């Protein structure tokens, strides 16, 4: 329920009408809010996880460190970001040898 | 990774062996195996066809492409050619990469 | 001498010209013509196809060909494209004559 943040480059903002070019304040811009997916998919501004860092023995003990980004893994399971009236409808795939997903 | 192209069931692997010729037996019989043959060797000619399919260019580009060129300026020696005691050389690595398309 | 293809019967002149019209005649009549007239042009597009004959290279050579090129290394400006101002410019002359044929 903290709606107070949102991830810096991580949102679409638009822009209300008769918006300024430059320098608009928090008030005349929309942020969007993407919390709709917190069930599939991790927090923007959140660590994926922990793993670990060391192999624990008598002497040495259990350390374990933050995972910040995380690629894939057979098992995952995600969805893309959502639609909007002001937002686009499509996009080109670009041509090249391979992609993973190609949702925009 | 290193590149080419990646198949679950590529060409089959051609195996070749010369069939053991073994030298004079002896004359009493013995369980072990022959462990003595004759010396040989085999020649011959493989031929290898492949057919492959081409992507034309459709380039709507004005300006002229990039090509791969054997430069003009003289040398002792022709790219891709013998060397004077016969022996075949190639120059430099000729990666396939020159057309251009848009991303 | 210059180049190209000679012809007995090269493709046709094609000449164009604006009909004149004049400007008000006096109203009694004058043996003299006419050389008042209304300043005029015209304007329009012209398709020009033409069908080329192609002859194929049948080379059996073995090391690579010349080819011509644009050189990769990096300038202000593409070749064969337009300029900043938008004034299109061609660098170099290109002659046709790259593959080679035994004499």
């Amino acid at each position: 329920g903290e709606d107070r943040f949102f991830p810096l480059s991580g949102s679409l903002i638009f822009g209300k009408q008769g918006t300024g070019r430059d320098n608009v304040d928090a008030d005349k811009v929309m942020i969007t809010n993407e919390e709709e997916i917190k069930t599939t998919n991790p927090v923007a501004t959140e660590s994926y996880g922990q793993v670990a860092t060391n192999h624990q023995s008598a002497q040495a003990q259990a350390q374990t460190g933050w995972v910040q980004n995380q690629g894939i893994l057979p098992g995952m399971v995600w969805q893309d970001r959502d639609v909007y009236l002001q937002g686009p409808i499509w996009a080109k795939i670009p041509h090249t040898d391979g992609n993973f997903h190609p949702s925009p | 990774l290193m590149g080419g192209f990646g198949m679950k069931h590529p060409p089959p692997q051609i195996l070749i062996k010369n069939t053991p010729v073994p030298a004079d037996p002896p004359t009493a019989f013995n369980k072990d195996k022959l462990n003595s043959f004759i010396t040989q060797y085999s020649t011959g000619q493989v031929s290898v066809e492949i057919e492959w399919e081409l992507q034309k260019e459709n380039s709507k580009r004005w300006n002229p492409e990039i090509q791969y060129t054997s430069n003009y300026y003289k040398s002792n020696n022709v790219e891709f050619a013998v060397n004077t005691e016969g022996v075949y050389s190639e120059p430099r690595p000729i990666g396939t990469r020159y057309l251009t398309r848009n991303l």
